[PDB]
């Protein structure tokens, strides 16, 4: 119908949203696995 | 003895759910707060007096659209917080639903306290606190007006979610 | 065959979403632990941990 | 001094987490499990006189992540687009993500293609030259690899790292 339309749309906006969200976690983990000192990683945790 | 739990924010967007926890968890508060995506996660541990008490913190996001996902922070929680904001009566409907939402769909033990945020905001209060506390008192919620600003009943809340925790 | 293959479209829709969202949250318990973390060896092995 | 990011394409089970542990970590398993969403790694390596990080999106690819894939490879500058050469479908498929991107990605993106597997030469269903060929119609770095011997994966990353302006 025009609900299910619309339905799907909220769907994969959520779906980028978590997408978009898992791509920073990782990318700030990234920088984690190659911090030298508990430094960087504390002042990358912010 | 260590108890650690697993505990969840609820709230329509924009009533400082994340406010709260940056309060409780890092004794901050942002006045320019962005709006959560998706959800946070924070531990914390506090001790009554004894006993060790972890605390498993889910702040979600607020707007509708996340609706569908809360289960999948709520389920297998054993303690909940409903968050309002107090110049909002609409926030406190929306508020009264995550209630009848975690009374039918969560574990029947969960500790559910019931946040009247904003409180240092009573300029504009459109939510009378006899009416939330009332409201509190039939459903059996720990309520309690707070202020992620001030800081006002802020760790107590928490810290009364911990101990009313079987 | 409008609302037909649009049902399914959601439903892998939903699929995917639901994989992104144990996907953040299995990172976000990960950023945490090594928030907590006390020695850089501590969390080496956190992050060798599984997901 | 340089830093840039990279995808790796390709239907599922083709190598692409493999490829990627091998650069990054000289590590390969015989039964890596497939990949949810996406894994990121970087991997600075410097050229000959000067530094290049290689930002490496990994993505899943069973084809309920199809749609996603443009969110991982918009602003790339390069991607790697793999195939099992004892998969003659896995080629088929890889000849398409070619021209996603071609199409999609940005313009000037460089573009590899990896003959994957080329360890078990013993099953090859895909050749080498049917494959060299249409790499060159479409101006693609092609060139056959192995994560499990490290055949060829510090090349392709470096030919990739060459080619890019
Ligand atoms: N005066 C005051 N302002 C507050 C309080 N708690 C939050 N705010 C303000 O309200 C705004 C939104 O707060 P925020 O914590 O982001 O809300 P949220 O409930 O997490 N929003 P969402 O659900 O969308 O993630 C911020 O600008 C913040 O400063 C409070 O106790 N007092
Ligand atoms: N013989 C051989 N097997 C390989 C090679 N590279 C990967 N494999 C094998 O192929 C299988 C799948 O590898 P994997 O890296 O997970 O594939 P993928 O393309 O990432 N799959 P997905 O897209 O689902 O995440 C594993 O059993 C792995 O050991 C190679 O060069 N030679
Ligand atoms: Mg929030
Ligand atoms: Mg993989």
């Amino acid at each position: 119908a025009q609900r299910l339309q619309t339905e799907l749309d909220v769907s994969e906006q959520v779906q980028r949203d978590f997408v978009k969200l898992s791509q920073t976690l990782q990318v700030q983990l990234e920088r984690i696995r190659q911090a030298d000192s508990l430094e960087r990683i504390r002042a990358i945790l912010n | 003895k260590i108890c650690q739990f697993k505990l969840v924010l609820l709230g329509e967007s924009a009533v400082g759910k994340s406010s709260l926890v940056l309060r409780f968890v890092k004794g901050q508060f942002h006045e320019f707060q962005e709006s959560t995506i998706g959800a946070a996660f924070l531990t914390q541990t506090v001790c009554l007096d004894d006993t060790t008490v972890k605390f498993e913190i889910w702040d979600t996001a607020g707007q509708e659209r996340y609706h569908s996902l809360a289960p999948m922070y709520y389920r297998g929680a054993q303690a909940a917080i409903v968050v309002y904001d107090i110049t909002n009566e609409e926030s406190f409907a929306r508020a009264k639903n995550w209630v009848k939402e975690l009374q039918r769909q969560a574990s029947p033990n969960i500790v559910i306290a019931l946040s009247g945020n904003k409180a240092d905001l009573a300029n504009k209060r459109a939510v009378d606190f006899q009416e939330a506390q009332s409201y509190a008192d039939d459903n059996s919620l720990l309520f309690m007006e707070t202020s992620a600003k001030t800081s006002m009943n802020v760790n107590e809340i928490f810290m009364a979610i911990a101990k009313k925790l079987p």
